[PDB]
């Protein structure tokens, strides 16, 4: 699920992989491992379990 | 079990209001009723 303030405000968004202890597999997404692409956020701005 | 639903896409979304905050709301209601009568439910 994608957390967004609604285009209008800003195109900056944050995503939430529901129901996964993401401290292991999604925080360690390799090249194009995460579903929505943009592998630049492998660490991202912040990963908050 | 709850995990058994997590094999085939039957994800369970946790409630937004955790039981702790529900208890906090209930304690607030109880304190308001005890120390304020019914006035707090109709203004200050
Ligand atoms: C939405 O976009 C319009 C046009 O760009 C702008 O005038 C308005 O302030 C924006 N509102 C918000 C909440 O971003
Ligand atoms: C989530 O992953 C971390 C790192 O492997 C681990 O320490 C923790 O126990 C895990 N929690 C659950 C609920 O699986």
């Amino acid at each position: 699920s994608v957390i967004t303030p609604g285009t209008n405000t800003s195109n900056q968004v944050a995503v939430l992989y529901q129901g996964v202890n993401c401290t292991e597999v999604p925080v360690a997404i390799h090249a194009d491992q995460l579903t929505p692409t943009w592998r630049v956020y492998s660490t991202g701005s912040n990963v908050f379990q | 079990l709850i995990c058994a639903q997590k094999f085939n896409g039957l994800t369970v979304l946790p409630p937004l209001l955790t039981d702790e905050m529900i208890a906090q709301y209930t304690s607030a209601l109880l304190a308001g009723t005890i120390t304020s009568g019914w006035t707090f439910g109709a203004g200050p």
